[PDB]
């Protein structure tokens, strides 16, 4: 739209890095994901100690493109709190499971939406076969990612990936996605009687 | 009208319809001439292999290319992996008709149908797709026996 | 020869010997024929059989391309099941989606096919809503729960099957074969080749020598030497993870615990013993390998050039880097390192 | 322009709410929250109409705030500003006396598989039971008299949205 | 209508069966082209006999121009006309139903869609020619208006101010509107 | 259930004229092309030499072959068609017992010029104001590797060879010869040296200006 | 990003503000490759490996990369720039490499060539398009032949293995896994996580070819046999 | 002399449901109407204007009823005009099932707010057809 | 940056070569004239191509600089950048040991009237004419055998550039040029 809301938008964003919290916004495209990375490692420059808030929102985007902010949050020093805003996606809630055990955090009116990833093949006859594959790759080990962080099986995970499966954060917590719900203490409500 | 001739002369198009053509010219009781003009395609060469062996003729400016059907759509993960292994079984699937009617073997099959391979008018005959050179005097009696 | 006319084109001369050929996708124009053309040989005669020749990709396209409803596919099975005279149907090449639901549906018996045809299953495609309400949703829901019921009826008087059975094998596009739909129940036999062509085409590569002139004895002696050193290869691959069984196998025998006896408590009673459970667990049995063959002798390979190691004996203390564990892990006599 | 007013704790929720039309505004709603948990805060509504999947995302953004919440309706509320009109703190929802309101389920797409259709179907039935928990709850409404009311387009008044539970004063006066 | 039927003997279209049998059929909306093969068939069955010609018209709408080519050949020719209603007749298509057969031979459907409304246009351009269009458009208006006013036995100041804005009728009141004749029963 | 025998001219000029204009030419045993070569338009001349050595009581009198088309590479450059489509056609028109009488109306692009020189010997008529061209013919967009490019440069390798052995058992030249002068560049020929080089003989039957009969009047 | 991507930038300082986000990774001697490698941001990574240069000459100079292809003879450009300066050059691989983007992360010096666990990388003989008369086809395959040969003898001077594995690997299409691009001599060092030691799946089909795991003890792997 | 025609029809505009409703009554014989597949609005006004006690459905067969449907843009005056016109005309194939199905009128209208789909079972029970073929 | 190099003396000529591409590069090279007519000034050519009237302006704005020019060909050089890869001084001219070199003849569309053809048919042969002249006299060949070399649309490897004539040095001491 107009670039008015863009120029106050970035100035929020500018005021989260004084609070160490990034911003996972959008589809998940290989230009976003370079702007991700370079945002990390500069966190941790100024203190390797103190947590980052990772802000996850995102309706889907690309696998291999998500695949540079996976391995980038397990190999630095301090650990990333992930939270769950509005809707996680296949490409999403892998940022929400790649968080670290106990800092796990979600609000009870958001959606978490996990499946296999998505793509196609086009080409010669040895062409199809081999980017086959490359989604079977994507396919084995997010799968087997997923294992170690909610501690499930690995039959019990592709019985659930292989299709659109949609979440509540109520069943999170049984599952293994998301360690704690962070909300407010609820008003005291008198009954019907 | 015990012999049926049909030219063949066509770029090809879909597998499936290349696989039609050749197992209804091997059900019918009648004889099946097979004449090729310009190229023979993926779909088209499985009608030059579909006709009886012995009457199969191409001319000297005559070509033959043979290559692995292509294919593919988008999909999921796993939706992939089932058409792929359809792709390799169909590519398999006509090497069973390039094994049968050529005589050659099964290896030496997927080795030229890994690529776009050509064929000219000579080493086709040595490849065993066709059997003689067509001339003037295997057509002048085509068109004779249809006059009656 | 006078009186009667000639038939002008192709089409009319297969509907005069009772041929209908469906080799068009399933679009509304071509349904509204079919049921012109059934109706129409049902009042020239209810005991006529009715040829049936299936080439089409259904109502979606192969790509994925949704070019009209799954509903149309009902009302050409409905003409069948209308219908009293027996029917044969031969599936010719392609038949995805609601072509093989006809072809199924025909007289059991006389259901035909190519030995290379090509038959498929799925689910039905939908269109998309364009971004409207919330409770037509719902509706549009239940419009695929009866049309996908519906598709489970008709798929299984044709076949046999329950509707449990083949409601999780049409969750994914599975692709049969002619040789897979004989156990299946798509069709009923297959039509062969003709059988004066395969002797007449055999006889004709002995006579001419097409068969061994042009090099045809070296490349299948080539078939036949890749196909031993692969069968020469797997077997060596196999013998190798049968030691490191064996050799698995024996460093557990080095062992002095109880958690053996603790899961026979809570399992069954019977088998006390090493012994088949007919099920899934199919216990291999490996040290019961004395084959002891004298026609398997070894070609002419000499093991001489193996050289000579340290061979460190079982009964030492030198223990690998490694974080402490040995709490309750006593020394073996064996294995004295734990 | 915004910018002068964002200091004074005001923001605005102007046009089509997408996905990321709902970040900028949801970003900022913690941004408040880190610069004063005491001080009230005030949304300003003007919007179209947008998508459950990112107009779910300002209903929990704004309950997890721990101040006041005032809630302030300027012109249209089409579908997604009613729900976020009540969803502030009883006693600050207020809206002008010529704004119209319009209250209507969810809206809510489905393509792909079939298989699709049994999940995308799910989604709108857990939607639809979980605004309608909500919307129950601050307008002191029981269940029948709201699934009656949301099932078409329904425009409405200030003046009958007093007594249902939307707003809870008149600020224009009458 | 796609099969065709018979006249006698041969095999003749459905549409052109009615044609030897003074039947006049009109489907499509009223465009330059299918309003070319209608006054050209009205001339064609006037030249033959001199009898009663049928319309059974299903239009939605139209041109303003071609409609008023099809509505002068009504009166040109020395035979009678009689305009019978199924389905919809809408915009120029409802004036076409007053065009002739006053005298007891408009007939109707219990359930068509009847609809009238002012005439169109749009020329832009130079603003002199826009006033010489604007002339055209405000006499093809009254001109229009004064035709339906003495079909129907209305007043001329009413047809102005109703038919300016959006007026739709069923036929039941457009028995009393004098717009139909008589409506067709079952047989 | 009879049999539908076709008729010819000593037999079917009591049934009338044939009503269209490319059936006039049928019956003529002319063959005039107006359309360059398309996969539409190349089934209808092989089923129309098909014809004409179908049921001819004679099969001597000479077939007609009037050529206006691009062939297969248009004005721009590219290539609307592949070369390989000529080879039906000089295999299908060959193997008549009937001599061949070439014609050109205007233009003969790179695949109609081969056909021109490949009529009769003493028999290749011309209009007096057409236009030949021989230029070697170019292949359409593939997208392939190193040895994909490699069997591309041998279908090309072929279409000089198959081209060149025409000319010079049309022209009386050597195999090479003809690659240097003809399938080298684009170029272009009118009609006066063209029958010095050996592509045309004559122009066709019955010409005559319309100013040279005012000057016999 | 489906509709926009704002800056993410962070600039802040207690008396002036400082720049945005790639101009300060700029200065701190790291380069980023994303997006397609064009000749328009070719001339952006020489630039600027040029601007390092005259700063410092002994300072390594990293280069991140993340590009799911390029334009084969801009990507020739960074390499024979890449090798003809002085101080040696850290490459870091981000993402994907497809065929040119799996070259500039092998052209880097010897003990600083860092891969993940995540990425992906590929080796393939170049494509290219026929184009018009047979001057010009055989052109073209003098040209693809050209660019096969140049990118032949350059795995061997970073790799250091035999022509015949090169030709057998470049054949079709062939995707690498860290794992074994470190036995193929195309990476240093595999970067690894918080003991992070999973096996992918292309380890488990090699596992397979040498007859480590079968189907009746397949160990503490992923399921391989659904083929 | 009886005329016999097939009811196959998945969309269209219920206008010309109207069209073919009153061309079925203007035939003096009887009407055999015998539905394949999919009834939509404009093809269960033919099918309940057939004769009663001759109109057939299949087992696999379903009827979709819902209301009109139309697109209006422009002036403020007309879109008032024509908002009567959708509803006289929901109102008119209201009356147009009731004289054949035998309920009161304000339960059809209530069907008619949404999409409404029946099976070959209570076709029969709400009086759309006769018996299953 | 950019902005680094220029004060160094080095500027960049990437991408296509346009008309508002041109006026860029002979701006800021009358500029490092101007500041010191001594200092030599390094260009970086890498273009696949351009057109024949906005080219010749960086070739007279090279030879209208006082100082010596130095050039550097990465990347690619095709039909144009060759051009201006031999346009400098003689004995400063180096790129790397395996960029291609392309000499082709410029391209061109003819539309129009029948003497408008004519005249931008003759145009097209005196670019084609003054090209072959220019590029004769730095690199010291016949001008016949440099008017059928431009027509071959062949690359060229810089280990066969070298006794050419069109550039005198290769950075790496001549070992690492690949065939």
């Amino acid at each position: 739209p107009n670039p008015l809301v863009i120029e106050r938008f970035q100035g929020v964003v500018s005021q989260l890095f004084q609070q160490r919290i990034v911003r996972l916004g959008g589809a998940v495209d290989d230009d976003m994901a370079n702007l991700l990375v370079a945002q990390l490692l500069y966190l941790d420059s100024v203190d390797n100690k103190r947590d980052i808030t990772m802000y996850v929102n995102s309706p889907g985007g690309s696998v291999t493109a998500g695949m540079a902010v996976f391995d980038t949050m397990r190999h630095i020093r301090p650990d990333v709190s992930t939270c769950c805003i509005g809707l996680a996606a296949s490409m999403g809630a892998f940022i929400l499971a790649s968080g670290q055990a106990g800092k796990r955090y979600s609000l009870p009116n958001s959606r978490i939406m996990i499946h296999q990833p998505l793509g196609g093949a086009q080409g010669q006859a040895t062409d199809i076969e081999i980017q086959a594959n490359e989604i079977l790759h994507h396919k084995l080990t997010l799968n087997g990612y997923l294992a170690q962080f909610t501690g499930q099986s690995m039959e019990t995970i592709t019985k659930d990936t292989d299709r659109d499966f949609f979440m509540s954060p109520q069943e999170a917590i049984e599952y293994g996605l998301v360690d704690a719900i962070i909300s407010k203490p609820q008003m005291l409500q008198s009954r019907e009687v | 009208s015990k012999k049926v001739f049909m030219i063949i002369n066509s770029f090809g198009g879909s597998v499936g319809n290349g696989i039609t053509v050749h197992d209804a010219l091997q059900f019918i009781k009648a004889g099946s001439l097979t004449l090729a003009l310009g190229v023979a395609a993926s779909a088209a060469s499985l009608a030059l292999a579909g006709g009886t062996i012995g009457e199969r003729y191409v001319t000297e400016g005559c070509h033959t290319m043979i290559h692995q059907p292509e294919g593919g759509l988008n999909g999921q993960a796993s939706d992939i992996w089932i058409d792929s292994q359809e792709i390799m079984k169909i590519r398999l699937d006509v090497a069973e008709i390039y094994s049968l009617s050529t005589y050659r073997p099964r290896h030496k099959i997927l080795r030229d149908l890994d690529r776009d391979f050509y064929l000219t008018a000579m080493e086709t005959i040595y490849y065993g797709l066709a059997d003689e050179i067509a001339t003037n005097e295997v057509m002048h009696s085509i068109v004779e026996m249809t006059n009656q | 020869d006078r009186r009667k006319p000639p038939p002008p084109d192709l089409p009319s001369l297969l509907f005069d010997q009772r041929i209908v050929y469906l080799g068009m996708p399933l679009v509304p124009a071509v349904t509204e024929l079919m049921v012109a053309e059934l109706l129409y040989l049902e009042k020239q005669g209810a005991t006529l059989p009715i040829e049936m020749l299936i080439n089409s990709s259904g109502t979606t396209r192969q790509d994925g391309e949704i070019l009209s409803f799954d509903s149309e596919g009902v009302a050409l099975t409905s003409t069948m099941g209308f219908i009293k005279n027996p029917i044969s149907t031969v599936n010719m090449g392609l038949a995805v989606g609601w072509s093989c639901v006809v072809l199924s549906f025909g007289r059991k018996g006389w259901r035909k096919s190519l030995p290379h045809s090509l038959a498929m299953i799925q689910q039905p495609r939908v269109p998309p809503t364009g971004q409207r309400q919330a409770i037509e949703v719902h509706i549009k829901w239940r419009e695929v729960l009866d049309y996908k019921r519906e598709l489970l009826r008709m798929f299984s008087l044709g076949t046999g099957l329950p509707v449990d059975k083949l409601d999780a094998d049409m969750q994914r596009p599975l692709y049969m074969r002619p040789q897979d739909a004989l156990e299946y129940g798509i069709i009923d036999e297959i039509i062969e080749p003709n059988e004066d062509k395969a002797e007449k085409a055999a006889q004709y590569w002995i006579r001419s020598g097409r068969a061994e002139s042009e090099g045809r004895l070296e490349q299948w002696q080539e078939y036949l030497s890749l196909q031993e050193e692969y069968a020469l290869k797997d077997s060596f691959r196999k013998v190798m993870t049968q030691d490191l069984r064996a050799a698995y196998r024996d460093t557990s025998s080095k062992l002095l615990k109880n958690s053996s006896r603790n899961m026979e408590q809570v399992q069954e009673f019977k088998e006390r013993l090493p012994d088949d459970m007919l099920t899934e667990n199919d216990e291999v049995r490996l040290p019961f390998s004395r084959d002891g063959v004298k026609l398997a002798i070894l070609n002419a390979e000499c093991y001489a050039e193996r050289n000579i190691a340290r061979q460190v004996a079982a009964n030492k203390v030198s223990v690998p880097d490694k974080w402490r564990a040995a709490y309750a892990a006593r020394p073996a006599p064996a294995a004295p390192a734990a | 322009p915004f910018g002068l007013l964002l200091r004074q704790r005001i923001v605005f929720l102007g046009g089509e709410v997408e996905d990321f039309g709902a970040d900028a505004i949801i970003s900022q709603l913690l941004l408040l929250d880190s610069q004063d948990p005491t001080k009230d805060i005030k949304i300003f509504i003007n919007s179209p109409g947008g998508s459950v999947t990112a107009g779910m995302g300002i209903y929990d953004a704004m309950m997890l705030c721990r101040a006041d919440v005032n809630t302030y309706c300027f012109g249209l509320a089409a579908s997604m500003g009613a729900f976020l009109l009540g969803a502030g703190k009883r006693g600050k929802r207020n809206s002008m006396p010529n704004s119209r309101i319009m209250i209507h389920q969810p809206l809510g797409g489905a393509s792909g598989q079939a298989v699709d259709i049994e999940i995308q179907a799910k989604e709108i039935m857990y939607h639809k039971a979980n605004l309608n928990r909500i919307m129950a709850d601050y307008c002191q409404q029981p269940l029948s008299k709201i699934e009656e009311d949301t099932d078409r387009d329904r425009y409405m008044s200030p003046l009958e949205a007093k007594e249902y539970g939307l707003i809870d004063h008149i600020i224009g006066g009458e | 209508c796609r099969p065709p039927g018979q006249r006698q003997s041969e095999w003749v279209d459905l549409w052109e069966a009615y044609t030897y049998q003074k039947v006049v059929f009109i489907k499509e909306a009223i465009t330059e082209d299918v309003a070319n093969n209608m006054i050209a068939l009205t001339l064609y069955l006037d030249s033959l006999d001199q009898k009663r010609i049928y319309y059974w018209l299903n239009v939605p709408g139209g041109d303003v121009v071609p409609t008023l080519a099809l509505y002068d050949t009504m009166q040109y020719v020395r035979s009678k006309t009689a305009t019978v209603c199924y389905g919809l007749c809408l915009g120029m298509g409802g004036f076409l139903l007053t065009a002739g057969g006053e005298k007891g031979y408009r007939f109707a459907m219990p359930h068509s869609i009847l609809m009238m409304h002012h005439p169109s246009g749009a020329s832009r351009g130079q603003a002199s020619e826009m006033h010489i269009e604007s002339r055209e458009l405000v006499r093809m208006r009254d001109y229009l208006s004064l035709l339906t006013s003495n079909a129907t036995g209305q007043p001329y100041d009413r047809v102005i101010r109703e038919l300016s804005r959006n007026k739709w009728m069923d036929p039941k009141q457009a028995i009393e509107y004098g717009m139909i004749d008589k409506v067709l029963t079952t047989p | 259930y009879p049999e539908g025998r076709p008729l010819f001219l000593p037999e079917a000029e009591r049934f009338g004229n044939p009503p269209d204009l490319p059936s006039l030419l049928l019956q003529q045993r002319v063959i005039y092309i107006s359309m360059p070569f398309l996969p539409s338009v190349t089934e209808l001349v092989v089923a129309q030499c098909y014809y004409l050595d179908f049921d001819d009581r004679n099969r001597q009198r000479p077939i007609y072959v009037y050529l206006n088309s691009t062939g297969c590479i248009n004005d721009k450059g590219q290539a609307i068609s592949a070369d390989n489509e000529f080879y039906a056609i000089w295999a299908a028109l060959g193997f008549t017992r009937a001599p061949l009488y070439t014609g050109v109306t205007w233009k003969a692009q790179n695949q109609a010029a081969v056909l021109l020189s490949a009529g009769q010997k003493g028999h290749r008529y011309s209009f007096p104001h057409a236009k030949i061209s021989t230029a070697p013919p170019v292949m359409n967009r593939v997208f392939g590797q190193a040895v994909d490019a490699q069997l591309q440069a041998n279908e090309l390798d072929y279409a000089t060879k198959y081209y060149a052995a025409i000319l010079a058992r049309s022209t009386g030249k050597d195999l090479e010869t003809c690659q240097k002068q003809y399938l080298s560049r684009k170029r272009y020929f009118s009609v006066k040296e063209a029958y010095e080089e050996g592509l045309v003989d004559k122009l066709v039957p019955g010409f005559m200006l319309n100013r040279f009969r005012k000057m016999q009047k | 990003s489906p509709v926009v991507t704002p800056d993410i930038q962070i600039g802040h300082g207690e008396d002036a503000i400082e720049m945005d986000l790639y101009r300060y990774l700029l200065s701190n001697r790291i380069i980023f490759i994303g997006g397609y490698i064009n000749d328009k941001m070719a001339t952006q990574i020489v630039g600027s490996l040029m601007a390092l240069e005259a700063v410092d000459e002994n300072e390594d100079i990293r280069i991140y990369i993340n590009s799911p292809g390029g334009q084969p003879y801009s990507v020739l450009g960074v390499v024979d720039a890449m090798q003809s300066i002085k101080p040696d050059v850290q490459t870091v691989a981000l993402g994907a490499c497809y065929s040119y983007a799996s070259l500039v992360v092998a052209a880097g010096t010897k003990g600083k060539r860092y891969a993940m666990k995540n990425t992906r990388l590929m080796m393939t003989q170049p494509m290219g398009g026929s184009q018009g008369d047979i001057y010009q086809i055989k052109a073209t395959v003098e040209e693809l032949n050209a660019l096969y040969q140049i990118f032949s003898r350059y795995y061997m001077k970073f790799t250091g293995m035999n022509q015949d594995q090169i030709e057998q690997a470049t054949c079709r299409d062939h995707f690498m896994t860290p794992e074994q691009a470190k036995l193929e001599g195309l990476i240093d060092e595999i970067i690894r996580g918080k003991g992070d030691y999973t096996v992918p799946p292309a380890i488990v089909r090699q596992f397979r070819e040498v007859g480590l795991v079968d189907d009746l003890t397949p160990g503490p792997f992923l399921k391989v046999d659904c083929n």
